[PDB]
């Protein structure tokens, strides 16, 4: 839930995965695997909420305000969930 | 790298200016937002007959799903509307039994 | 938008007294110049989405006749190098060859 | 900037009004009584211009003068094209659509079926039910 | 009767020809095409994207520009195939053999 | 083991390829036998061809030792010419195998001073006659291309129909030749050329009023022109 | 010991025979090279149904290969010219799925 | 694709086929057997390429010229092959 929770679940991963190989690791390795991905999600809610009930805000009231003018609803949006990927996965 | 996402946020972009063009009267604006969504989507179309016999669980959670995005009851009459809303819906099933929802405040 | 029509003939005329019909990238260039033609009455935002489809081939072909030019030029040098160089071997071997003739 | 409907609206708007449009098809054409016919099923031999445009385009932005709605209009065009291929294996192979792909159907049969008396939507259940009353 | 035809007139005879027991498509004479320009074309432009030869090579495909096929391959095919073993059984149709076959498919394609 | 055993069905079933190959092997299967070809018509060297020109009827001069018997064009020929296809009424105005006027340079230095004088290009020496159908090719591709430079040009097809002559009479081996049967194409491309740019910029002039006598006779028409 | 290549050559033989026949007017010597045109050969005769249901990059090969060595378009109406194009096309057919063709001077 | 690159590829074909045996030999052995075909093949093309153009040239003039007269247009050719053959592959 927490960035360093979510690195930690993605090391456990990465480490199980080698144990287990590229043949057998969606088998064995699922647990993990779904944990490291509910971690990380929290840490995208948390991180990216404000641009995604922007959003939210913006598709209720039909892109007619200001800050919906353009396309920085949704980049600002698409740039924060890459950012945190690219801070947790690699 | 991201299509799900991607492709959702369009969706909801044309059905937002689906709405606004049928309030403001604009049959060619309308209909070049029905045709610019994203039929050709593989995913959708297999978890469309898998959503239109799916029950229980995964229906009702698709539906308050739909309902949260999209509460207004579409005219029985009119196949656009009816057509688009199984489209919508059939991604949120694709997205749930790929990765379930998880919809309730509580959690941990 | 009178000034832009004419930039775009200018262009045209200009490229087709350049570029012939065994030229290659004639027909892309002649494409993209056609695109603008159609696309006057607009922005450059607008015109992009558009010419990009002569452009790309326009470019493809320019940068293929750039590297053309660039390797002719690099073997024609390495070729006239080495035949110099035999050249000069050649004549060394005259030379080695006429200080050993013997006669009168 | 605004376009009247009725520029001479105190005499325009009385008598012939403008109407509510019609989106669901044209209505000033004949009804076809024919499907469309199935097109040929495509492959990858098309994606021709589409790939090599869009590594092109790609290579420009990645050089810098090209820019980024080139490359998503690029990019969507390519994916488009492989939709089509994998749209096509969907319809082919799964067994739900092997129905839906021979549907025929006439407009005297679809005047003459009675479905419409069953499309009145439901009523929500009551309030009650969340405390189990 | 076969008059010569004058230099000038060649122009004319290469796509009006006269008339031969063997004759071509004279609609579709200005159809036919092979570019030699195709795969020389393809390189320059691989090459400006920017592939090495091996990537060209591997990415090269044969012309689609090329003259279009004959529609009785598609239509006559039964036919066709039937004449064909008639004519590998029967040593290529020797004293008439394959004319049942022949005639047919003449009939099919001309209609008096 | 013999070499070629099913390669010469030609001479198993005796086909022939041609009525020359029919006379020689006395097969036989050719109804109207074979007027040979004479030699003068199946090789020889370019000649000059106008009366303006003192060596009329002489073979061209090259810096390279050529046999000077030239080819001779059917000037008489015979009233039935079964074989009115490209391929034989080629023979009365050039050989199909190309002039016999080509060099064998002993160095390249000769090849270069040569094609910097302007007096060689292989193209032209060392060339064959082209078939129809390499003619009908060339000439689609130019008009495909042409097509795409400019659908809305008037002069398009004479371009394409002086490609065509040109091609037709041989360019690449008679370039003076088939100029002096294509100009006239060049020439008409060249008026429509203008005709396009006067449509294009508005150009006209002030006409006369008409002269008493327009009309040679009165009962005749004044048939009206643009 | 080199059938396949003698039959292609006799082949492209008899089909400038028949070319020659028919310009000069020889019905005897067209229907001679017609008959003399290898129509027992089983490889062929095999791949000919092959070829009549091949699509994509093999048919495209083929059609090149066929448009080089005989680039005019036959009459639609004349069968044994239809019949001797699809033998060639089948004998190029067999010859590609045997080892596949290069037809590009750029290879290594 | 040069007559001693040939020659080596036909000993590695030679040599792996005695390895492997007279049972297994086409399931085993097919890279270096399509390497070995395509080098023959450019020796052959390289060394008998103007027979077949001037058959190529004879086929498009209908056997008209004077070189095409006869079947030296076809046996220079197939002798060509021959002697590549029994060059290369002995």
């Amino acid at each position: 839930m927490s960035v360093f929770e979510a690195r930690s679940s993605f090391l456990d991963l990465e480490q199980c995965a080698r144990a287990a190989g590229p043949q057998r690791w969606e088998a064995e390795c699922q647990g993990v695997r779904q944990r490291a991905l509910q971690a990380a999600a929290d840490v995208m809610s948390r991180e990216c909420g404000a641009y995604g009930d922007s959003f939210f805000q913006c598709y209720r009231h039909g892109f007619r305000l200001e800050a919906c003018q353009g396309e920085k609803a949704t980049m600002q949006l698409l740039r924060c969930q890459r950012m945190v990927a690219d801070r947790l996965v690699p | 790298s991201s299509p799900h996402m991607d492709r959702l946020l369009g969706d909801l972009k044309l059905l937002a200016a689906y709405d606004s063009a049928a309030g403001w009267q604009e049959p060619k604006a309308m209909e070049s937002a029905f045709q610019s969504l994203s039929w050709d989507d593989a995913d959708v179309l297999k978890a469309l007959p898998q959503y239109l016999n799916c029950r229980g669980e995964q229906k009702r959670r698709v539906d308050f799903a739909y309902a949260a995005l999209c509460p207004r009851p579409v005219d029985e009459k009119d196949p656009k509307q009816t057509l688009m809303s199984l489209w919508m819906k059939a991604r949120l099933f694709s997205y749930d039994q790929k990765h379930p929802f998880v919809l309730s405040p509580f959690a941990a | 938008v009178d000034a832009r029509e004419m930039k775009v003939d200018m262009y045209e005329k200009l490229f087709k007294q350049a570029a012939d019909l065994e030229n290659p990238c004639r027909m892309p260039g002649v494409a993209y110049l056609r695109c603008l033609r159609d696309t006057l009455t607009e922005t450059q935002s607008a015109r992009r989405s558009s010419c990009l489809n002569a452009f790309s081939s326009f470019d493809a072909c320019r940068t293929g006749l750039l590297k053309q030019q660039s390797a002719a030029v690099e073997n024609s040098l390495v070729r006239q190098n080495m035949a110099d160089v035999r050249a000069k071997a050649l004549f060394e071997r005259r030379a080695v060859l006429l200080d050993l003739v013997e006669g009168k | 900037v605004r376009n009247q409907r009725y520029p001479a609206s105190p005499v325009q708007e009385i008598f012939l009004p403008e109407p509510v449009p019609f989106v669901q098809f044209d209505q000033t054409a004949p009804s076809p009584n024919s499907p469309p016919a199935p097109l040929p099923s495509p492959s990858l031999s098309q994606c021709e211009e589409q790939k090599d445009r869009y590594r092109d385009i790609s290579s420009m932005f990645h050089r810098g003068v090209a820019g980024a709605e080139q490359v998503r209009e690029a990019y969507n065009s390519m994916a488009k094209c492989f939709r089509r291929v994998s749209v096509a294996e969907v319809l082919e192979s799964d067994p739900a659509f092997r129905q839906a792909r021979n549907f025929t159907m006439d407009l005297k049969q679809a005047e003459d079926d009675q479905r419409y008396k069953q499309l009145q939507y439901g009523r929500v259940p009551s309030i009650l039910t969340k405390y189990h009353l | 009767a076969a008059s010569t035809i004058p230099i000038s007139q060649w122009p004319s005879l290469l796509y009006a020809p006269p008339s031969s027991p063997a004759n071509p498509a004279v609609e579709a004479l200005p159809e036919m095409q092979f570019d030699d320009l195709h795969y020389p074309r393809q390189m320059l432009l691989c090459r400006g994207a920017g592939y090495s030869l091996e990537q060209c090579n591997r990415m090269a495909q044969p012309d689609a520009r090329v003259t279009p096929e004959n529609p009785a391959e598609k239509l006559l095919k039964e036919e066709a195939v039937a004449a064909i073993a008639c004519l590998s059984q029967r040593e290529g149709g020797k004293d008439e053999q394959c004319r049942y076959y022949i005639e047919r498919m003449y009939k099919l394609a001309n209609k008096e | 083991s013999i070499l070629g055993a099913e390669a010469f069905p030609e001479l198993l079933s005796k086909v022939p390829l041609n009525p020359q190959m029919d006379e020689d092997k006395h097969f036989n299967k050719y109804k109207w036998g074979n007027e040979p070809i004479p030699v003068n018509r199946r090789t020889g060297s370019r000649m000059n061809s106008s009366i303006y020109d003192n060596r009329n009827h002489e073979a061209v001069r090259h810096p390279w030792s050529t046999d000077a018997r030239t080819f001779h064009p059917n000037d008489n020929p015979e009233a039935d010419r079964i074989n009115t296809q490209y391929s034989n009424m080629v023979s009365d105005s050039f050989p199909e195998g190309g002039f016999s006027d080509a060099p064998r340079f002993s160095s390249n230095w000769e090849r270069l001073l040569a094609y910097h004088h302007g007096l060689y290009s292989p193209e032209k020496f060392n060339s064959t006659t082209k078939t129809a159908d390499e003619i009908r090719l060339a000439v689609n591709d130019f008009a495909a291309k042409v097509h795409a430079d400019d659908p809305k040009n008037a002069c398009k097809y004479l371009m394409i129909e002086e490609f065509k002559c040109l091609q037709s009479a041989q360019a690449r081996i008679d370039p003076q030749g088939a100029a002096t049967k294509c100009v006239k194409w060049f020439n008409e491309w060249r008026q429509c050329a203008w005709d396009q740019e006067k449509m294009v910029k508005g150009y006209n002039y002030i006409e006369d009023r008409r002269a008493r006598k327009h009309k040679p006779y009165i009962g005749a028409p004044d048939l009206q022109y643009s």
